[PDB]
C-alpha cells in the first residue's frame, strides 16, 4: 500500500489535474460517482496509490484542490467528473493573487497555506505507507507557482523524508497571459530546484505548436494543451497505477540533486487516417521526435543522462527491445558515456482508452538548460530596467531577492553546461 | 546430521527461494500441505533431507528458512502461493518501503531498524538445530535489499555464529532484466563488506541466465519465472549432496575445502549441461561424454567468460541421473586431449567427481524437459575475474562524474567507502592476477 | 548504420579500413570509450576481451584474436612448436631454437649447449642468432659464449635459434632476403591468403666470413634503408614483389613460386592456425574476432621455406594497402555486417 | 589417470580423478557504524530544517 498524496493548486493546475483525474478514473473503471465498473482486476490492483476506499465500496481521489479564487474550482466541482472529489479537500480563499508571485508565496497565500497542510496532514495519517506527493500547476501565474512552491516548501518540512514530485507548466511568449510570467517562472524554478525530487517540464509553446503543426488544430485552446498534458500525466504514472516506487524512479533518473527536471514524451500524436494502426517501429520513432515532446527544448542540443519510456497495449515485448535497442544503437552520440544502460523499457498490458498501444517518454536531457535560458533572458531584459516590479516590491519583496533568483537560474543552467560536455 | 538455515535477502533471493524450496519438495516427495509420505519416521528423524526440513508432530516438513524483504509484494505470494502451507509466520519477514535500489538505504537506514529483528527469526531456526553447519545466503547484487542488508546480515552473522559456514547465491547484475542504473555501486559495496564474511560464493549472471533462456528454451523474452526455474536447478544440484545421501560435499565446510585454496578467490564458476525445451518434439538423450563436455562451453556457464584463458585452482563435476563412473572417466580423458585446461602449478590438475543417480527433477508443465541424466560442473576460474572487470569498469564511469552518490551520502553513507570498495575490488582483480597469468 | 570505435592511432592497416568504412557511408565512428559499437580496431596491448559482446542487442566484432600472442611472439613461438603434437619438436620447417633467460632471473640453456657442442664436434656449420621481442637488438654469432653474454646483459627473454648459413641467393647481388605473407582468419575460422606477398631483399652482398656487420644479414626495411648503401639498387625500396620474384625463379632455377615456395608457405600457415584455433577460436563466443597475421619465412639454397617469426600486428607494403585493406572489409567486416571478383584472397580449407 | 576414494552407497557414488600431480567486526563496532550513518542523516537533516526555519 504505496499511497500518493495529489495536490494541484492555481487555474492551469486543476484544469490539468482535473483532467488527469478524469483520464486515469476512466482507467481504473471509476466512474464519476466513484463506484467502480470495470471489467479488470488490474484496474483494481493499484488503485489505492491514487484513490481512497469509502464506504459501499466507493473510491475517492486523494487529490487536495487548492487556489486563491473560487472560479476554478466551482468550474472542478462542476465539471465532469467533479462529485468524485472529497468536499473537504475544497481549499480556496477570495482575493486571488493577480498572476503575482509574491502574493501567492508571501501575502495572501501565506494567510492561506496552514488549512492546506491540515487537509494534507489529515490525508497522509491515513495512508499506510506514504510514497510522496504530486504537484500540478503553472509557474507563469501567482497561485500555481507562488503558493503552489511555498507548499511544497512547508510540505518538506513536515515530511522531509518523502519524495516531493511536481508537473510544472513553464511559461511561454506564445501562449502567455502576462508579461510578469518570466518573474514568477524565475522566483518558482529556484524553489523546485531545492525542494523537489522530479519536476515534469511542460511547455505550453511545445503543447501548442504539437496542437498546430501535428495535430492540426486551426485554433488550439488551453483546452486542447491539456488533453495533451493528461494523455502524458496519465503516461508517465503508469508504472505507478498497474502491475514501480517513487523512490525508485527517482534513484535511477536523477544522477545529480539539481537536475531533476524531465522533458516528457507522448506517442501516438495522430489528426482526425486516425483508425490506421501503429507499429512499434513507429511509436518507437515518434516517441524520441522533438515534435512528440512538450518541453519545447531540441533534445539533438543536448544530451540524455537518463531515459525512460513505457509502452502500453498488447505488443511484441522481444520487438519493443529491438526497436529501442535500435534507437540507442543508432544515435549514442546524443546520450552520456559515462552512465552505463541509462535507456530504461517498460510494458503494460493496458492501454490508453482509445488507442491499441501507445508511448510515454521521459527524459532527462541537459537541452533542458534551453528552456531556463530562455526564461533567465525574458527575466534579466525586464529586470535590467526593473520593469512591473512595482507589483512585487509592493508585495514586501526586495531587489535583492530578484538578484539572487537570476544568479540561481543561471547556475543552473551552467551545471547543466557542464555534463553536455 | 547437521542442518543448513537457507536465507532469502529482497526480491530477487525471495523468488529464487520459492523456486527452490518448490523443486526440494518435489524432490523429496513432500506435498505443498507438508507432509511427506515415505518419511516413516514421524515429527523426527535426521536423514539427511533433514538438513533443510524439520518436523513437526503432525508430519509437516517445515524449510529451515527464513525470507527477509523491506518490502511485501514479493513475500505475499509465498503467504499465499501453492506453497503457502510450508512455512509459518514467523518465517516469512517484511518491511512497509523498500532500499529504492540503494546500498545504503538497506544496509544502514533501513537495516539498522530490522537487523535485530531478523536475526531474532534465524535464531529461532538456529535453536531446532542439533548441529548447525552454517548458512546458505540467496540475494541480488543490484538490489538495495539484497545488497545493502545482506552484507549487514553476514557481518552479524559473523558475530553471533562465528564458527558456522557461509555460503552465496549472488545475482550478477544484466542490463537485459535490470531497469536500474546504479547496480555497478550495489554489487560493489556489498561485495566489499560482504567478501571476509563468505565462505564462498556462487555468483548467476542474469546475463547468462537469459541467453540460456533464449537459446536453449526458445523463449523469445523470458521472465523472472524462467529464470527462476532454470536457476534453481543449478542450486538443486550444488545443495544436493547435502540433501541426499552421498560422500561429495556432504557439509559446507567441504565446499570451501574443495573449491577455495585462497579465501578471496571464493567466486566458483558454474556450468550446467543439458537445457532441454520440454516443447521439443523428443530430444535424442545426451551421453556422459557430451554432457561433460558441454560443461566446457561457454554458452552454459552460469557467468559468461572464456575460461580458456584463465586457470584453475580446482574443479568439481555434479553428476545427476544415470551416470556411472566409468563413463566419466571416459569423457575427461577425452576432454583433457581437446580442451584448454590449465590448472596452477600449485593445484592438483584433477576433478572430484560425485554421481546421484535421482536424475533432476523438473517442475510439472516447467520449461525444463525431462533428460536421464545432467552435470553440474563447479570450477574455480581466474576467467570469473572478467565478471569483476566489466562490473569494476561500470562503478568507475559514473564514479568518476560522482553520478548518483548523494542518494547514498543522502543515508547516512560516507563517500570515502565508494573509493574504500572499490580500491578492495581492485585488489580482488588483482589477486586473480597474480594466480591466473605468468 | 554500423558503429564501430578505434583504440590504436598508430595502426597504418586499420586507417585505412577505418578510412574505408567511413567512405560506404554506413558506418559511424564513435569516442575510443563508447561501448556501443558492432566493430572495434583494438588496440595492441591489454586489449580489455572480458568487456566485449556483453552489451544487449549488440553483435560485436573485434580485429584481434585473444590468445594469438602465443604465436606472435618469439618465445611464445618456440614453446607453442615444442610443446604442441600437432607441431612437435621433429617440426621439419621451424629453426631449431631455444628459450634462454638472462641469468639474472622453463630455461634452456643447458640444452642448447649441448646441440652447440654436437655440431662444433661434428665440424658442421655452428653459427647461431639471439633476438627477443624487445628488439627495435640482435647479435649473430658462431661462439656460444658470445651468444649467451649476450643475452645476460639483457634483462629479457631471449631466443637463441639455428642461422640459415646457406640462405637462397638473388642475381645479381648475392643479397639475402625474406618473404612477407599477409593471412586473414575471420570470425568462422576461415584461413585467407593475401595473393600478394613481398620480398624484403638486402641491397648488399651475403658476406658469410663477417657476422658483425648485420646490414647483409638482416632484411628488415628499416636496417636496409639505414645502415645499408646500396638502398633501391636492384628494387625499390628493396621490396621484390611475387610477379617479379617469380619471373626470376623460371629465368634462373626453371621453377615457379607457387610449387618450390608457395606450397611450403602455405602449408606453415595452416599447421600454425590450425594448432591453436581450439584455444583462440571465437565459434560459441559471446563476441567475434578476426585478425591479420604477417608470416616471415626464410628461403635457403634448396628452395625449403623455413618459419621466422608471426607478427600480430603487421603493416603492409605500400603499394598493397588499398587492395588487402578492401579485402579486410569485404570478407572480416561485411561478412558479419553486410552493407546495403576474383577474390584477392587464396581460401587455406582446413578441418574445424 | 588415476580413481581414488571411491565411495559407494544406494543413491550414488563418488569418487576423485587426478590427472597429475602438483608442482572481523565486533557487535560494538557494527553498531558504531550504523549509529555514526545514523548520525550523519541526523545532520543533515537539522540543516535541512535550519535551512527551512531561515
Ligand atoms: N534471476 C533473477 N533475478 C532477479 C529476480 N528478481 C530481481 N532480480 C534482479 O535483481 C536486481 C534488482 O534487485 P532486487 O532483488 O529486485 O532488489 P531488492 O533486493 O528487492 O532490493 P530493493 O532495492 O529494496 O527493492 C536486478 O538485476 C534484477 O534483474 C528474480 O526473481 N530472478
Ligand atoms: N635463423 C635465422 N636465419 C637466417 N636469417 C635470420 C634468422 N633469424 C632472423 N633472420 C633475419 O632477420 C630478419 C628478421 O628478423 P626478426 O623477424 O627475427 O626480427 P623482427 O621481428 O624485429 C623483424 P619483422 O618482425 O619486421 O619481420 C630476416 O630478414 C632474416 O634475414
Ligand atoms: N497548459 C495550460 N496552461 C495554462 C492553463 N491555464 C493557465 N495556463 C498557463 O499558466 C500561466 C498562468 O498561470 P495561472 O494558473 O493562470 O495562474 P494562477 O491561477 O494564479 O496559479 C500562464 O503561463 C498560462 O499560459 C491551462 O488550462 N492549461
Ligand atoms: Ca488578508
Ligand atoms: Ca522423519
Ligand atoms: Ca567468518
Ligand atoms: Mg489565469
Ligand atoms: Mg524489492
Ligand atoms: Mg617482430
Amino acid at each position: 500500500m504505496r499511497e500518493i498524496v495529489h495536490i494541484q493548486a492555481g487555474q492551469c493546475g486543476n484544469q490539468i489535474g482535473a483532467k488527469f483525474w478524469e483520464v486515469i478514473s476512466d482507467e481504473h473503471g471509476i466512474d464519476p460517482t466513484g463506484s467502480y465498473h470495470g471489467d479488470s482486476d488490474l484496474q483494481l490492483e493499484r488503485i489505492n496509490v491514487y484513490y481512497n476506499e469509502a464506504t459501499g465500496n466507493k473510491y475517492v481521489p486523494r487529490a487536495i484542490l487548492v487556489d486563491l479564487e473560487p472560479g476554478t474550482m466551482d468550474s472542478v466541482r462542476s465539471g465532469p467528473f467533479g462529485q468524485i472529489f472529497r468536499p473537504d479537500n475544497f481549499v480556496f480563499g477570495q482575493s486571488g493573487a493577480g498572476n503575482n508571485w509574491a502574493k501567492g508565496h508571501y501575502t495572501e497565500g501565506a494567510e492561506l497555506v496552514d488549512s492546506v497542510l491540515d487537509v494534507v496532514r489529515k490525508e497522509s495519517e491515513s495512508c499506510d505507507c506514504l510514497q510522496g506527493f504530486q504537484l500540478t500547476h503553472s509557474l507563469g501565474g501567482g497561485t500555481g507557482s507562488g503558493m503552489g512552491t511555498l507548499l511544497i516548501s512547508k510540505i518538506r518540512e513536515e515530511y522531509p523524508d518523502r519524495i516531493m514530485n511536481t508537473f510544472s507548466v513553464m511559461p511561454s511568449p506564445k501562449v502567455s497571459d502576462t508579461v510578469v510570467e518570466p518573474y514568477n517562472a524565475t522566483l518558482s524554478v529556484h524553489q523546485l530546484v531545492e525542494n523537489t525530487d522530479e519536476t515534469y517540464c511542460i511547455d505550453n509553446e511545445a503543447l501548442y505548436d504539437i496542437c498546430f503543426r501535428t495535430l492540426k488544430l486551426t485554433t488550439p485552446t488551453y483546452g486542447d494543451l491539456n488533453h495533451l498534458v493528461s494523455a502524458t500525466m496519465s503516461g508517465v504514472t503508469t508504472c505507478l497505477r498497474f502491475p514501480a516506487d517513487l523512490r525508485k524512479l527517482a534513484v535511477n533518473m536523477v544522477p545529480f540533486p539539481r537536475l531533476h527536471f524531465f522533458m516528457p514524451g507522448f506517442a501516438p500524436l495522430t489528426s482526425r487516417q486516425q483508425y490506421r494502426a501503429l507499429t512499434v517501429p513507429e511509436l518507437t520513432q515518434q516517441m524520441f521526435d522533438s515534435k512528440n515532446m512538450m518541453a519545447a527544448c531540441d533534445p539533438r542540443h543536448g544530451r540524455y543522462l537518463t531515459v525512460a519510456a513505457i509502452f502500453r497495449g498488447r505488443m511484441s515485448m522481444k520487438e519493443v527491445d529491438e526497436q529501442m535497442l535500435n534507437v540507442q544503437n543508432k544515435n549514442s552520440s546524443y546520450f552520456v558515456e559515462w552512465i552505463p544502460n541509462n535507456v530504461k523499457t517498460a510494458v503494460c498490458d493496458i492501454p490508453p482508452r482509445g488507442l491499441k498501444m501507445s508511448a510515454t517518454f521521459i527524459g532527462n536531457s541537459t537541452a533542458i538548460q534551453e528552456l531556463f535560458k530562455r526564461i533567465s533572458e525574458q527575466f534579466t531584459a525586464m529586470f535590467r530596467r526593473k520593469a512591473f516590479l512595482h507589483w512585487y516590491t509592493g508585495e514586501g519583496m526586495d531587489e535583492m531577492e530578484f538578484t539572487e533568483a537570476e544568479s540561481n537560474m543561471n547556475d543552473l543552467v551552467s551545471e547543466y553546461q557542464q555534463y553536455q560536455d | 546430521m547437521r542442518e543448513c538455515i537457507s536465507i532469502h535477502v529482497g526480491q530477487a533471493g525471495v523468488q529464487i527461494g520459492n523456486a527452490c524450496w518448490e523443486l526440494y519438495c518435489l524432490e523429496h516427495g513432500i506435498q505443498p500441505d507438508g507432509q511427506m509420505p515415505s518419511d516413516k519416521t514421524i515429527g523426527g528423524g535426521d536423514d539427511s533431507f533433514n538438513t533443510f526440513f524439520s518436523e513437526t508432530g503432525a508430519g509437516k516438513h517445515v524449510p529451515r528458512a527464513v525470507f527477509v524483504d523491506l518490502e511485501p509484494t514479493v513475500i505475499d505470494e509465498v503467504r499465499t502461493g501453492t506453497y503457502r502451507q510450508l512455512f509459518h509466520p514467523e518465517q516469512l519477514i517484511t518491511g512497509k518501503e523498500d532500499a529504492a535500489n540503494n546500498y545504503a538505504r538497506g544496509h544502514y537506514t533501513i537495516g539498522k531498524e530490522i537487523i535485530d529483528l531478523v536475526l531474532d527469526r534465524i535464531r529461532k531456526l538456529a535453536d531446532q538445530c542439533t548441529g548447525l553447519q552454517g548458512f546458505l545466503v540467496f540475494h541480488s547484487f543490484g538490489g538495495g535489499t539484497g545488497s545493502g542488508f545482506t552484507s549487514l546480515l553476514m557481518e552479524r552473522l559473523s558475530v553471533d555464529y562465528g564458527k558456522k559456514s557461509k555460503l552465496e547465491f549472488s545475482i550478477y547484475p544484466a542490463p537485459q532484466v535490470s531497469t536500474a542504473v546504479v547496480e555497478p555501486y550495489n554489487s560493489i559495496l556489498t561485495t566489499h563488506t560482504t567478501l571476509e564474511h563468505s565462505d564462498c560464493a556462487f555468483m548467476v549472471d542474469n546475463e547468462a541466465i537469459y541467453d540460456i533462456c533464449r537459446r536453449n528454451l526458445d523463449i523469445e523474452r523470458p521472465t523472472y519465472t524462467n529464470l527462476n526455474r532454470l536457476i534453481s536447478q543449478i542450486v538443486s544440484s550444488i545443495t544436493a549432496s547435502l540433501r541426499f545421501d552421498g560422500a561429495l560435499n556432504v557439509d559446507l565446510t567441504e565446499f570451501q575445502t574443495n573449491l577455495v585454496p585462497y579465501p578471496r578467490i571464493h567466486f566458483p564458476l558454474a556450468t550446467y549441461a543439458p537445457v532441454i525445451s520440454a516443447e521439443k518434439a523428443y530430444h535424442e538423450q545426451l551421453s556422459v561424454a557430451e554432457i561433460t563436455n558441454a560443461c566446457f562451453e561457454p554458452a552454459n556457464q552460469m557467468v559468461k567468460c572464456d575460461p580458456r584463458h584463465g586457470k584453475y585452482m580446482a574443479c568439481c563435476l555434479l553428476y545427476r541421473g544415470d551416470v556411472v563412473p566409468k563413463d566419466v572417466n571416459a569423457a575427461i580423458a577425452t576432454i583433457k586431449t581437446k580442451r584448454s585446461i590449465q590448472f596452477v602449478d600449485w593445484c592438483p590438475t584433477g576433478f572430484k567427481v560425485g554421481i546421484n543417480y535421482q536424475p533432476p527433477t523438473v517442475v510439472p508443465g516447467g520449461d525444463l524437459a525431462k533428460v536421464q541424466r545432467a552435470v553440474c560442473m563447479l570450477s574455480n576460474t581466474t576467467a570469473i575475474a572478467e565478471a569483476w572487470a566489466r562490473l569494476d569498469h561500470k562503478f568507475d564511469l559514473m564514479y568518476a562524474k560522482r553520478a548518483f552518490v548523494h542518494w547514498y551520502v543522502g543515508e547516512g553513507m560516507e563517500e570515502g567507502e565508494f573509493s574504500e570498495a572499490r580500491e578492495d575490488m581492485a585488489a580482488l582483480e588483482k589477486d586473480y592476477e597474480e594466480v591466473g597469468v605468468d | 548504420m554500423y558503429t564501430f570505435v578505434v583504440r590504436d592511432e598508430n595502426s597504418s592497416v586499420y586507417a585505412e579500413v577505418s578510412r574505408l568504412l567511413l567512405a560506404t557511408g554506413q558506418w559511424k565512428r564513435l569516442r575510443k570509450d563508447n561501448p556501443r559499437f558492432n566493430l572495434m580496431l583494438g588496440e595492441r596491448n591489454r586489449l580489455p576481451f572480458g568487456r566485449l559482446g556483453h552489451e544487449p542487442g549488440l553483435v560485436q566484432l573485434v580485429n584481434y584474436y585473444r590468445g594469438a600472442d602465443k604465436l606472435c611472439r618469439k618465445a611464445s613461438l618456440v614453446k607453442l612448436i615444442k610443446t604442441s603434437p600437432e607441431l612437435s619438436e621433429s617440426c621439419t620447417w621451424f629453426p631449431e631454437s631455444y628459450v634462454i633467460y638472462p641469468t639474472n632471473l622453463t630455461d634452456e640453456r643447458e640444452v642448447f649447449l649441448a646441440a652447440y657442442n654436437r655440431r662444433r664436434e661434428g665440424r658442421e656449420g655452428n653459427v647461431w642468432i639471439a633476438k627477443s621481442s624487445a628488439g627495435a637488438g640482435i647479435l649473430i654469432s658462431s661462439e656460444a659464449s658470445e651468444l649467451l653474454d649476450f643475452i645476460d646483459e639483457q634483462g629479457q627473454v631471449h631466443v637463441i635459434q639455428k642461422y640459415l648459413e646457406k640462405p637462397l641467393l638473388l642475381e645479381p647481388g648475392h643479397r639475402k632476403f625474406d618473404i612477407r605473407s599477409w593471412v586473414l582468419v575471420d570470425h568462422l575460422y576461415n584461413i585467407y591468403l593475401y595473393r600478394e606477398g613481398v620480398l624484403r631483399t638486402s641491397s648488399e652482398p651475403y658476406n658469410s666470413a663477417n657476422f658483425q656487420d648485420k646490414t647483409c644479414h638482416l632484411t628488415n626495411h628499416c636496417i636496409q634503408k639505414e645502415y645499408s648503401k646500396n638502398y633501391g639498387r636492384y628494387e625499390e625500396g628493396n621490396e621484390m614483389f611475387f610477379e617479379e620474384f617469380n619471373q626470376y625463379l623460371m629465368d634462373a632455377l626453371n621453377t615457379t613460386l607457387e610449387n618450390s615456395i608457395l606450397l611450403q608457405i602455405k602449408h606453415i600457415i595452416r599447421s600454425c592456425l590450425m594448432c591453436i584455433e581450439p584455444a583462440i577460436s571465437t565459434k560459441h563466443l559471446h563476441y567475434q574476432s578476426f585478425q591479420l597475421f604477417g608470416f616471415d619465412f626464410m628461403v635457403d639454397e634448396e628452395l625449403k621455406v623455413w618459419l621466422i617469426e608471426v607478427n600480430g600486428a603487421p603493416a603492409c607494403a605500400q603499394k598493397l594497402y588499398a587492395e588487402l585493406c578492401q579485402g579486410i572489409v569485404d570478407v572480416a567486416i561485411s561478412s558479419v555486417f553486410p552493407l546495403a571478383p576474383t577474390s584477392i584472397f587464396i581460401k587455406l580449407h582446413h578441418h574445424h | 589417470m588415476e580413481v581414488i576414494e571411491l565411495n559407494k552407497c544406494t543413491s550414488g557414488q563418488s569418487f576423485e580423478v587426478i590427472l597429475k600431480p602438483p608442482s572481523d567486526p565486533s557487535l560494538e563496532e557494527i553498531q558504531k557504524k550504523l549509529e555514526a550513518a545514523e548520525e550523519r542523516r541526523k545532520y543533515q537533516e537539522a540543516e535541512l530544517l535550519k535551512h527551512l526555519a531561515e
